[PDB]
């Protein structure tokens, strides 16, 4: 949904999206835009059991995208900072091999990643939620509690599939007037 | 058709046509001898191992250019139109991105073709379904401090190739809907190398060239770098020949007299 | 200076640092011949023939794409380093676009420049204030019907220039802040064509290089297409001479004694 | 002024702006949008007596964006036609040379406009005003008379001079909302 105003969550349900990310590979391109200083843009990772719930991630901690890809055995942190609290739009790009990827923002540079723990090839079910979820806080992350704000725009994922971000969801609100 | 494909290289030079029915390719399974670069295909190696260079440094210095090749597609349309200018002896020029990786559609790859005083361009990647069908990499230290308000880092490491890794092919000639045409040409390759998130073996891409080889002089019973070379089937009696004309990519049109 | 500059010239190798206060460049007031691309520069006018054409099809097809060279920034900071490449032996390697017409400032000059295992970037665009500093050319008639879907033009007519235009320079030496560099360089210029609104000889560009000749052999009594050719000062008995040694560019030690 | 709702008009006061279209060269960049029939985003002209006024414009008459130079001796009508009457951003480039000009469109071509009637040089004194103008009908020109709607962007005037659409102006409504 273009133009997110408060805790508007967002859902899928296509079978094509919930295969695209559980794999060997993942990519984004979220040209997104905010004004706040955390949140959360993309949230696929199944039932958070005992914290390891081979979780992916995409935050903008204080200024800070982190893509934060988990196996379980190993966590991922990667990060960029700058002026992303406030202003304009910003071109990501998540990248991932199984093991290794960047978090390329518009220009600063690719920061490279590395943050394996021992294996790879676990994502597992659940639906994919982009721009937050119905409640944050009693999910085992409970990083992402708020800053779930922002209008963003196109969704290419998996660099062929070109995503709908109101025609192919099931819930969320207010499309329009950010 | 091979019984054709002989009598059109010795003294073949239309005779009536030379077409059998086709869908094949016949290469030159003789002494083509692989000579590895005449110096005449000297500025060709040249032009499509820069144009190889200038989709080297975009695609590992800022990695969002591989997920936006739809919308760029302005840019892309002057290289393809570029390469087929890199010699007064061009058929064809062609760019074929990869398709993306553990993926089927061959994603936008287009093509220019010489027809005289023009060049036609089409998207052929509607047929190329599927793909139809490491080098010697020496790192180049990207640095960029000069006071430059554009990027915001300040070094990172790519990857160069050049002009000596252009690949040849065996003359041949290729079949239009089953009728041979008559052009013995050749082929130069190259490859780009965008970035693995964690090495640069990356090979997304390839530019190529078609080159017509009906003009150059072929030259049997003499020593250089030409294609059929030292060939002579001199019945000697003391090895004194004379290669005697002016000839296209004739093989064996000499005279072996001499006395 | 000249007085250090010829007596490096001749068996001047370093010799004690040949400096000069400077603020000039000694060139080669002698038998330069201009050669005329000696066959080793070949590989080089090739691939800056091309990166004159690349941008020379996408000024010409697009004319907005003239109004909007400081967003595109990232697009011509590949051509400077892939002309910085087209050679082993390369120094720097420079693009400047002109002013716009009837105007002051240069709008966005780089510059390349070899360092070894290296390439610096810098924007000269702040010292070369108001540019401190028609061809041979042939139509080639853009056509484009091929099924594309992103441009919708069917035909237009653009202008192309070859490898056989790129300029030469009479061989010459810097200065750096005073201190002559020796290396005995060369410079190698080409020119884009954007579309005048009637025409196409508007010249809006420049790409250029600068080549190390202290590595080449000079050859002072023989024949062919080096820089200083049959120059030799025999005070000649019959004109029995020897060009002995593998010398760099060094002119005049040949051995002209050979009774 | 972003974001045009109505007939809002916008005049001109910098004698720089004043200068650069008068000469033997124009450029313009508007990156502007619309959902309409007609209007008029750029009306330099002096006081239009008998005809012949010297006039420059840029309008959007029917889906047709029409570079009007004149010099007084003889009109130009340059054109090019799509769907601009409704949909999204378009970026136009009004080159001249005095006698010869475009209208390059964003991706259409180059419809190159040759129409001079028998000499240049002629643009002469009056406001610069983009979007429309006090009044319209009353002026000699009488085509505009409405279709000032839209919602303009980037105005790089003559290749160099970047120019701010409410930070150089004196007149001119509502801002925001379109």
């Amino acid at each position: 949904i273009p133009q997110f105003i408060g805790r508007s969550y967002l859902t899928y349900d296509n079978p094509d999206i919930l295969k695209r990310v559980s794999g060997s590979r993942s990519n984004v391109f979220m040209r997104f835009k905010t004004t706040a200083k955390d949140g959360l843009l993309l949230w696929r990772g199944d039932s958070p059991m005992r914290p390891n719930s081979d979780f992916i991630s995409l935050g903008l901690r204080d200024g800070a995208l982190v893509f934060s890809y988990n196996l379980g055995s190993g966590v991922a942190s990667i990060m960029v900072n700058g002026s992303f609290n406030d202003g304009r739009w910003h071109r990501v790009k998540a990248v991932r091999d199984g093991q290794s990827g960047k978090i390329t923002v518009d220009d600063y540079g690719a920061r490279t990643g590395k943050s394996p723990g021992m294996m790879r090839q676990l994502n597992i079910n659940g639906a994919l939620y982009v721009g937050g979820m119905k409640e944050i806080a009693l999910h085992t992350n409970r990083q992402y509690m708020r800053g779930l704000v922002g209008c963003i725009s196109h969704f290419t994922l998996s660099t062929d599939y070109h995503i709908s971000l109101v025609e192919d969801a099931v819930d969320g609100k207010n499309i329009n007037t950010c | 058709g091979a019984e054709a494909a002989l009598a059109y290289l010795y003294s073949g030079d239309a005779q009536q046509l030379s077409q059998v029915n086709c869908s094949e390719r016949y290469e030159a399974r003789g002494a083509g001898a692989m000579p590895g670069l005449p110096p005449s295909l000297q500025g060709a190696a040249g032009t499509l191992a820069q144009a190889a260079n200038f989709l080297n440094m975009l695609l590992q210095a800022n990695d969002i250019r591989e997920s936006s090749v739809e919308e760029d597609v302005e840019w892309y349309q002057a290289l393809v139109r570029s390469v087929a200018e890199g010699d007064p002896r061009v058929y064809r020029a062609l760019l074929t991105f990869n398709p993306p990786p553990g993926a089927s559609h061959l994603q936008l790859a287009l093509q220019a073709t010489r027809t005289g005083e023009e060049t036609i361009l089409q998207d052929l990647s509607g047929n190329w379904v599927q793909e139809e069908n490491p080098a010697l990499k020496k790192r180049v230290l990207t640095n960029d401090l000069g006071s430059l308000g554009s990027p915001k880092w300040p070094q990172a490491d790519g990857y160069v190739g050049d002009t000596q890794q252009v690949r040849l092919s065996p003359p041949f000639l290729e079949c239009q809907e089953g009728r041979l045409r008559p052009g013995w040409l050749i082929t130069l390759s190259a490859t780009f190398y965008g970035l693995k998130p964690d090495l640069s073996p990356e090979v997304r891409g390839q530019v190529q060239m078609d080159v017509d080889l009906q003009s150059v002089d072929i030259n049997q019973c003499a020593s250089g770098p030409g294609w059929y070379s030292n060939t002579h089937l001199c019945d000697l009696n003391s090895t004194q020949c004379v290669p005697l004309e002016s000839q296209g990519f004739v093989l064996g049109r000499y005279l072996c007299r001499c006395r």
